RNA sequence: GCAAAAACA
């Protein structure tokens, strides 16, 4: 298969270019998983300016989709660089994906705006109100997932194989297929890390320190920005 | 230490990663230990076949995931921590090679896996006889023997008796050298046990006093402060040009205009005024950028710190001595308050044009209409056009300094009023600004149409009568560097609106839940003490004043200025509290007045802030 | 500074977040560090006695002094040792399940700490190349010495890295080897030792730059172990500030008669009146009543020992002026005003045995602090990070609130804290003050910032910094910090700079290329209309447009596509999250950056966990490979052929 | 000239 061969000679080129690096210890990628040179830049948002405004801004993967001159404009420096206006030209004339694949990428982002738009708000209320900030799970999730046991729970979504029996045991079963049949489409192996984003996203359970009023459930959590304050108070139904 | 003779290499680097041997207490003969089994296990599989496939699978050591896989295969499950050793595939159960004192006392560990025991001198159980073949047992028999000879010429008997009867033991070792290493800079030991019996002495302290009063700051004594910041502020005026582009109103500007000088200051020569010229001549013709020409010599200090050095060479005289800087002592001027009257004056035009948001909710509309109130009642405000021009001027500085040349850029400084006409305040120019680091300084030239001239106010600048069509207009020209940090900083300068609309939302907000009902055309009483007196002003030019003040404090920003603030924060607390009626006290040596007069040098709104303290009452009844 | 101060309607608390310097440009350190690394070095040495002698302090190993030595008039540096054990053991028998928890982590989850937690710690200067580099750098260059030095490969705990440590350090030569860089037990103690000093940027509210010590990678590990320690005890103390507590106390509705007051003050020189060794005997307290064994106290007492000898780095020299020359002289050349320390100069280092620096042991200060606060005396509530603390008495006669107030400060004094006078404010009345940038009036604790939200695009691509700009807008809100109107006229600024840093605001070639190609704005990006609103900081772009109608299925396929050539943050993968943009340090990344890229393919599991799977990379990659081809359900002959080329 | 305990030019 064409999946396997490339794989092959990915890693005998691994082998040959970098002997040394190969011979490290497999736990040792923790540490240069962020081995960069480059130093920390204090002040990133103070280039966006330039960067944006220099030829060629964008960095691309070699394609034969987006032409070279598109009505007198160059739109790649033929890596290979892109022009600022690149992801413009493919918001019209690019390829397009299925609808299960939009579907799936647009999943867990999808479920908080129905969220925002399904439930009705009652009328504001002013008056002195007191909000004291408790650690509450910020996001609702499809099932409700003890941490520590996430990982494990990602692990029989995405490599069921490459797991041990006492991580299989503590994974949340009923989690794994819902998570499954709606991230099938972008299981893949290009987008995997994207999907275990949107699955970690979908059932973790994190705990932020948000103002309340009432006690807050996780539905009511992820609008606190707006429900409550020190002078009004929102009530949803 | 080194490989043991009977272990051969491949098991060896093996087990080299397996477990942390160094943090065990026997982790070589730990790791010895563990080189048997696997040994054992290898010598067990050997060269055997069950129905063209391998008898035996030795699952010790070996990558996980192939063992799921196996187990996945046959139909089988095993925890990773009690993975058995071995399989046997003629009788279908695992295996899990272990090592005993005797052989009298052994018991089945669990139902998952069958044990193969060995006494280490290389007899077997019954149940390891009735398994194994005859060969395989004699074999176990020829490593087991000839590894004990290896612990017996080492003497590790004990040591390998303690390692097969319990588990692992974590430790962690520092040696004699690294311990008489350690031990240099200080009195005790590495677990340091001092000889002295556990006690709180009581120990005599001084006496906590009462702040009666509230403290005075101390007005400095000297000349008083000129303006010291990047664009001219309340004195800033604009020419109206007729509707169209930048390039057509420079055009316009540089066709019918006639410059003379009025004051010259030495800071800034009067020569400079070609270099602006140039400048404006350029940038209608459509160029931006422009050569160099003589007087950007002086304009930009091109080769400055190269002459400054040989003038430092050439005077050089007596003996090196520590270098003692000082600050000149500078006093409250009086364009301060001229400043802040000046600031808050009406305009025709709104001057704060920000895109709304979107409004879904009722709540989004509370807001919006919240913003837009802000945005009606501090807009029409000379402050309000003041901080547009800044941050036109810092953004086009900013956006135009990353190039790095070694020519003079032209970045005026023009708005559009709601009919079209355009708004010329001024031009800066920027110069080869070979910027390496982010607080490296950009060499200026900045011009800006001037209200009124003040040398008092403005000593380094130098005035010029500007005459358009039949209008006068006076231009103010001055020498400048300013850094990319700065420069960014004030290109932002939008965000100086969020603390007077952060007062104006709370004192709205509060209305509203006092009466619990939103009216966004409160215009409340606020009591200050004004004058040294006690009078009232409305929100909204309260509001405005505050944001005069907060552009003033944001444009004189310096550590003296956030030293000063973050010190008087306290007393702005004890003052707040002595109004409810509260004691305030200190204890010994406490001056709190003194961190606050450390940071009054010669800040003009520093100053300016500490004699509004001043005129406040001190004591509270 | 009286238009501050509202008389009516609002109160001065309120207002008080007006003082404050957002919009202006932080301060800015200039040129040498040297004077005020010397400074902060000094201090420690003049306030060892009454009366200042520093030539007498200069030759004192363990910062011990007698109870009569200790300074109530004036700064103080160093410590008693009786008053170290009885406070530390009052603090141990106290808060007992905190120190129950100190003790499972240290059965259970201190052997499991891994070393490649260094890699995530901030910038490091490197032995080797004598530079500073970054921390992954510094700490794959670190256990690659020690392998070489001690022929064995390093375990993944960070245990092992520091018994590595301990190994290395005991051997008369060790190298690092084509560049062969020799070092010696001596050299590499003074690499273990020495400190790297900085100045401390963008730091508001003081009129004196203050600069910052690093340690080498050589003791992070010991650091990072005292360190997590002292977090795990500070996580379940009530007067630790961290948790909330400011609002607990505030809250706390004391009696109707009682005299109850309210302190808030800073600690003066915090960082330079204390003493490794006080930390030492509170640590070693801690674990022998706790029953550790003995390599848990060799272990933590090895940082604050190797503290105790540091080398602090003097910066580039000290400013001295002939005429209107200047020049940059180390210190000990010609005299100056810290001649006293010339004895002290090691090379560009000094050695300095008293006094810390800011930045290296922040936790446990805090609990030196901490103990310090356990008496009999004082039975009121404390609440102190580092060098900031609030204070509340609940007595009944102001003679013993005062008594008490004056038992803290001289407590405090004991193991030398020092609370500055002229900082510290104690209200009569509880009810007013302030603690780590959160002002309290009455029932009503306000978070104020200390830096102003940037508004600006973070600048990583238009969709992340969308996302991250709402967010940290929605958390200044969640705060406090921002309310309606205050959120929204932030978003609108935001929106406004986020259009302009994208090209979407006037006439330029971007809008000129949609315009021609007839290519609508569709998101906010692009020019578009804004679809976020104050209650919709939450929601993502690309969606709340397909659910309103402004982006239709059809552009829906086409950017969302996953196989566009350009590809908490929560933003769903789009064209429009791109991308913008040491000899043997760049090829050496690229071959990690080979290595990483392999990996993530094979092995699906690593962007779950860590990497775990003990062996090394080749090995590992060749066996799942193999098992990768084994179960690929193709014919035998393929997978014969497809493994013969795996080598 | 910018700056503020010393850098930029």
């Amino acid at each position: 298969e064409c999946t396997l061969r490339a794989l092959v000679e990915e890693y005998n080129g691994a082998c040959k270019e970098a002997p040394k690096e190969m011979s490290k210890q497999f736990t040792d990628y923790n540490t240069f998983k962020r081995y960069t040179t480059s130093k920390k830049d204090h002040a990133p948002q103070m280039r966006l300016v330039y960067s944006v405004r220099k030829p060629w801004p964008i960095s691309m993967t070699p394609s034969k989709e987006i032409p070279l001159v598109f009505n007198g404009t160059k739109l790649k420096d033929t890596r290979t660089r892109a022009n600022i206006v690149v992801p413009d030209y493919w918001s019209k004339y690019g390829s397009q994906t299925s609808l299960e694949v939009v579907n799936a990428i647009l999943y867990a982002e999808d479920l908080k705006v129905q969220r925002f738009f399904s439930t009705e708000w009652g009328e504001i209320r002013y008056g002195r109100m007191l909000p004291f900030r408790k650690p509450v799970q910020a996001c609702p999730t499809i099932e409700e997932v003890n941490p520590a046991s996430i990982p494990h729970t990602l692990l029989q979504v995405f490599c069921p194989q490459y797991t041990t029996l006492d991580s299989k045991r503590k994974a949340h079963m009923g989690a794994v297929e819902k998570l499954k049949r709606v991230m099938e489409p972008i299981c893949k192996v290009q987008t995997q890390e994207s999907a275990v984003h949107i699955a970690r996203s979908l059932i973790d359970s994190n705990k932020k320190w948000l103002p309340t009023v009432v006690d807050h459930t996780p539905r009511t959590a992820e609008m606190a920005h707006f429900l409550c304050s020190k002078y009004h108070y929102v009530h949803t139904n | 230490t080194d490989r043991p003779d009977h272990i051969d290499s491949r098991v060896w680097e093996l087990s080299e990663t397996q477990e942390d041997w160094i943090t065990q207490v026997h982790g070589h003969v730990r790791r010895v230990v563990e080189c048997w089994k696997y040994t054992i296990c290898c010598l067990i599989s050997n060269m055997h076949t069950h129905r063209g496939a391998p008898q035996y699978d030795v699952f010790k050591w070996q990558d996980r995931s192939t063992i799921e896989w196996i187990c996945s295969k046959k139909k089988v499950q095993y925890p990773e921590r009690d993975t058995p050793d071995l399989y046997d595939n003629e009788r279908a159960v695992a295996y899990k090679v272990l090592l005993v004192s005797d052989l009298s006392d052994h018991s089945p560990t669990s139902g998952i896996y069958h044990d193969l025991a060995f006494n280490l001198e290389g007899e077997a159980e019954e149940s390891c006889a009735l398994v194994l073949r005859g060969s395989q047992l004699q074999d176990i028999k020829g490593f087991l023997c000839r590894a004990l000879e290896w612990v017996v010429s080492n003497n590790l008997t004990q040591e390998v008796v303690e390692t097969i009867s319990g588990e692992a033991k974590l430790q962690f070792s520092v040696g004699t050298t690294f311990r008489t290493l350690l031990k240099r800079d200080t009195d005790w030991d590495v677990i340091p046990t001092p000889r002295v019996e556990p006690n709180v002495p009581r120990i005599e302290g001084r006496r906590w006093t009462q702040m009666k009063k509230l403290p005075l700051l101390k007005e400095k004594e000297g000349p008083p402060s000129p303006w010291r910041a990047l664009l001219l502020g309340a004195d800033s005026e604009y020419i109206v040009c007729p509707p169209g582009t930048d390039q057509e109103a420079i055009s316009w500007i540089h066709s019918q205009s006639e410059i003379e000088c009025i004051r010259e200051s030495k800071s800034t020569p009067a020569s400079v005024i070609t270099c602006l010229t140039s400048s404006l001549q350029s940038f209608a013709e459509g160029n931006p950028v422009r050569s160099r020409i003589h007087e950007d010599i002086i304009a930009f200090g091109i080769n400055k710190k190269q002459e400054k050095k040989q003038s430092a060479s050439s005077s050089a005289s007596g003996e090196w001595k520590r270098a003692e800087y000082q600050v000149e002592e500078m006093s409250l001027p009086p364009w301060v308050e001229e400043e802040m009257v000046l600031l808050r004056s009406d305009q025709e035009d709104n001057w704060i044009e920000l895109e709304k948001n979107a409004i879904y909710t009722e709540v989004d509309g509370v807001a919006e209409g919240l913003v837009d109130k802000y945005i009606e009642i501090v807009g029409r405000t000379k402050v309000a056009s003041v901080i547009e021009k800044w941050q036109i001027a810092a953004t086009r500085t900013f956006s135009q300094l990353h190039t790095d040349r070694s020519r003079i850029t032209a970045c005026p400084i023009i708005t559009r009023d709601p009919s079209g006409n355009c708004q010329f305040w001024g031009m800066v120019l920027l110069g080869p600004h070979h910027v390496k680091r982010d607080t490296d300084n950009a060499p200026l030239l900045i011009a800006e149409i001037m209200g009124e001239d003040t040398e008092e106010k403005y000593p380094k600048h130098s005035v010029f009568s500007l005459k358009v069509e039949e209008k006068q207009f006076l231009l103010s020209l001055k020498i400048t560097s300013f850094s990319r940090n700065k420069l960014y900083t004030f290109s932002n300068i939008r965000r100086v609106l969020i603390q007077p609309a952060s007062i104006y939302s709370q004192v709205v907000l509060s209305r509203a839940a006092e009466n619990n009902s939103l009216n966004l055309e409160v215009n409340p009483e606020i009591q200050l003490y004004l004058e040294g007196a006690q009078r009232g002003m409305t929100l909204y030019q309260w509001v405005r004043m505050i944001l005069c003040l907060e552009f003033l404090m944001a444009i004189y920003n310096n550590p003296q200025m956030e030293g000063f603030l973050a010190n008087m924060r306290r007393l702005h607390m004890s003052r707040h509290a002595m109004m409810e009626r509260r004691q305030v006290f200190l204890p010994f040596g406490s001056r709190p007045e003194d961190k606050v007069n450390e940071c009054i040098i010669n800040n003009p709104i520093v100053a300016y802030l500490a004699k509004g303290w001043n005129s406040m009452p001190n004591v509270y009844y | 500074m009286n238009l501050f101060t509202p008389l009516s309607e609002i109160n001065p608390t309120t207002t008080q977040e007006l003082l404050y310097a957002y919009t202006g440009p932080a301060p800015v350190a200039y040129g040498t560090r040297t004077r005020a690394v010397l400074e902060n070095i000094i201090r420690p040495y003049q306030y060892f006695y009454k009366e200042p002698n520093v030539q007498r302090a200069l030759d004192i190993k363990t910062g011990c002094k007698e109870p009569e030595d200790i300074n109530v008039e004036g700064p103080s540096s160093g410590f008693h040792t009786a008053s170290v054990l009885k406070l530390a053991d009052n603090f141990f028998r106290k808060y007992r399940p905190a120190m129950e928890k100190l003790k499972y982590w240290i059965l259970v989850k201190l052997p499991k700490l891994k070393y490649a937690e260094l890699s995530k710690g901030r910038q490091t200067y490197s032995f080797i190349h004598k530079r500073n580099l970054p921390a992954p750098i510094a700490l794959e260059e670190t256990v690659e010495f020690l392998e070489q030095n001690l022929r064995r490969k390093i375990g993944p705990t960070l245990l092992s890295y520091c018994q590595a440590i301990a190994d290395v350090m005991e051997l008369d030569e060790t190298t690092y080897e084509t560049y062969t860089i020799k070092f010696s037990r001596e050299e590499l103690w003074d690499q273990m030792r020495t400190l790297n000093t900085m100045w401390k940027h963008l730091e508001r509210g003081r009129l004196n730059r203050r600069t910052i010590a690093t340690p080498s990678m050589l003791i992070r590990g010991f650091v990072k172990i005292v360190e997590d320690a002292a977090k795990e005890i500070l996580e379940n103390v009530p007067t630790s500030g961290v948790p909330e507590k400011l609002a607990k106390l505030a809250s706390k509705q004391t009696f109707h008669t009682a005299v109850t007051g309210e302190l808030s003050g800073d600690q003066e020189k915090f960082n330079e009146c204390l003493d490794p060794d006080a930390m030492r005997l509170m640590w070693t307290v801690f674990l022998r009543k706790l029953g550790c064994p003995d390599w848990i106290m060799e272990l933590f007492n090895i940082p604050f020992m190797v503290f105790k000898s540091k080398l602090a780095d003097m910066g580039e020299g000290l400013v001295y002026t002939k005429g209107k020359l200047t020049d940059r002289k180390p210190l000990g050349e010609m005299p100056s005003e810290f001649d006293d320390l010339v004895r002290n100069v090691v090379g560009n280092s000094i050695s300095c045995r008293l006094g810390m620096f800011m930045g290296m042991y922040n936790l446990t200060s805090t609990l030196l602090a901490l103990i310090s606060i356990e008496r009999e005396e004082l039975t009121g509530s404390h609440v102190e990070s580092s060098d900031d603390f609030i204070h509340f008495f609940n007595c009944k006669t102001h003679e013993e609130m005062f008594k008490q107030a004056e038992t803290l400060r001289l407590t405090l004094k004991l193991v030398g804290i020092n609370m500055s006078p002229s900082k510290c404010i104690l209200i009569s009345p509880a009810g007013i003050g302030e603690f780590n940038s959160k002002f309290h009036h009455r029932d009503f604790v306000g978070n104020v910032a200390t830096e102003l939200p940037a508004l600006v695009p973070n600048g990583t691509n238009p969709m992340t910094d969308l996302a991250m700009g709402l967010n940290v807008i929605k958390h200044s809100v969640n705060t406090g910090q921002m309310n309606l109107c205050t959120g929204a006229l932030a978003m609108r600024i935001f929106n406004h700079a986020y259009k302009y840093a994208y090209m979407a605001l006037g006439v330029t070639r971007r809008t000129r290329f949609m315009e021609e190609n007839a290519i609508t704005p569709l998101l906010t990006n692009q020019g578009a209309s804004p679809v976020h609103s104050f209650s919709t900081m939450h929601l993502d772009e690309v969606a709340l447009r397909r659910h309103l109608g402004l982006l239709d299925e059809e552009t829906l396929r086409r950017i969302l596509n996953p196989n566009n050539p350009v590809t908490e943050d929560y933003s769903v993968p789009s064209c429009f999250k791109y991308t913008l943009s040491h000899k043997a340090l760049l090829n050496k990344e690229e071959r990690y950056q080979r290595v990483t890229s392999i990996i993530n393919k094979l092995f699906p599991e690593v962007l779950i966990q860590e990497a775990s799977a003990p062996g090394t990379v080749r090995e590992s990659l060749k066996r799942r490979l193999e098992l990768v081809v084994e179960r690929s359900d193709l014919d035998e002959e393929r997978k014969k052929r497809i493994l013969s080329r795996i080598f």
